[PDB]
């Protein structure tokens, strides 16, 4: 299933490219420069792509339950609305049993994208229901 | 007016110990500072940072509020070297090394 | 009679002695070199899984 | 309330690191699984934290035929122990339960 597209960079050298940013991890700093090595590079900088992908996966997460790990991510009815660049990084990082490290892999693909359109991001916090004269004082 | 920075939140902990996993990776902590660990609303667990690593994360060495730590807790950075009270108030005193009173029965250093 | 028997005993402490403290010396090296393969990381395993 | 719910992630010894998915409880909690799978009843408390989504914890009855995907659920709070003059005159397991076959102990309070 994979295309030879991405078994070229797969297979290659990725990492010592030129990136918007030198990122601290383990291996999740790969697993986070592959997808923006694919986002720039085959899907032409649709960096929102993944990162809708991320929230899918989420959605998808939590209606099957946490032992997603055993199937196969290509080869399912579910995952069929993901990207096939995300099913290929999915299937590495169940070969590298690092399945565990999801959330600190968007945490770094998300200040990727944000570095590479340069939206720096801010959280708020209010209420139990939103008040439109304190957003607005905020 | 007063904006506490954040660095991180907490990755593990080990008894007295605790490691920090940094939420962005251009910002940097100091060496021998002290940390502050939103344990809860109310309360803060001050800490100390005693080794970084190549991932980026932080050694962190515990020193209030140990038990209400978990995993998850927003880490935040004074950046300023660990400094307690002194002054001639003190004498006559029982007293933490964090400058806390042990009851029985301005200046910093 | 009463010197042999207490040189056997210190003969047999000496020896005890010596071979706890290379045992122990040992178990420092072991120890060591046990912390420095949790320091160094793990690689990456990078390979075709399909 | 509803209880939290984990599953084993790897078992070394009487050590046994379990993922939750929402939060991880603090340190010192107990985990119970119930003796339908392991055949006895197992409690287990927290001892430390490995990463987020993940907590190491130490068992008290033995590990026999324990599995790597076994439902635990959080009590949401530490090992409780029974007191009063009730725990007069009777015989003690770690977890606080009696042995000595006489019959239930007649508390009023648990504490940790």
């Amino acid at each position: 299933v994979p295309s030879p597209k991405y078994i070229e960079i797969y297979q290659s050298d990725f990492s010592r490219n030129a990136y918007p940013l030198e990122l601290l991890g383990g291996s999740h700093v790969d697993f986070a420069k592959l997808l923006y090595s694919f986002a720039d590079q085959v899907e032409n900088k649709k960096f929102e792509v993944y990162v809708e992908d991320f929230k899918k996966l989420d959605s998808i997460i939590a209606e099957k339950g946490p032992f997603w790990a055993e199937e196969k991510i290509f080869q399912s009815p579910t995952f069929q609305g993901l990207s096939e660049g995300f099913k290929f990084i999915l299937g590495w990082i169940q070969s590298e049993g690092a399945i565990d490290r999801l959330e600190n892999v968007r945490l770094a693909y998300k200040e990727l994208v944000n570095e590479a359109r340069k939206e720096t991001t801010a959280t708020v916090i209010v209420a139990k229901e939103p008040s439109g004269n304190d957003l607005a004082e905020i | 007016l007063e904006a506490k920075q954040k660095i991180g939140f907490v990755h593990g902990i080990d008894g007295t110990i605790a490691t920090i996993a940094p939420a962005a990776s251009k910002v940097t902590v100091p060496y021998n500072t002290v940390l502050e660990i939103a344990v809860s609303a109310t309360n803060i667990a001050n800490a100390l940072v005693f080794n970084l690593e190549k991932d980026g994360s932080i050694g962190v060495i515990l020193l209030d509020n140990i038990s209400e730590v978990r995993s998850g807790q927003d880490v935040y950075a004074t950046g300023s070297l660990l400094k307690i009270p002194v002054g001639f108030h003190m004498l006559g005193k029982i007293i933490n090394p964090l400058g806390k009173e042990i009851p029985t029965g301005t200046k910093l250093g | 009679g009463n010197i042999t028997g207490l040189m056997q005993l210190a003969d047999y402490t000496y020896n005890k002695t010596r071979k706890e403290l290379i045992t122990a010396e040992l178990l420092e090296i072991i120890g060591t070199m046990t912390a420095m393969h949790a320091g160094k990381k793990v690689g990456l395993k990078k390979t075709e899984f399909w | 309330d509803v209880k939290q719910v984990g599953y084993v992630q790897q078992i070394i010894g009487a050590v046994v690191d379990v993922t939750f998915t929402d939060s991880v409880p603090p340190v010192l909690t107990a985990l119970t699984v119930d003796a339908k799978e392991t055949g006895t009843l197992l409690t287990m408390e927290i001892v430390q934290h490995l990463d987020t989504k993940t907590a190491r914890c130490i068992c008290m009855s033995s590990t026999d035929m324990l599995r790597l995907r076994t439902p635990v659920v959080n009590t949401g709070s530490q090992i409780t122990v029974p007191v009063g003059e009730a725990t007069l005159g009777r015989i003690f397991n770690v977890m606080g339960d009696a042995i000595d076959q006489r019959g239930p102990v007649k508390n009023k309070v648990r504490w940790p």
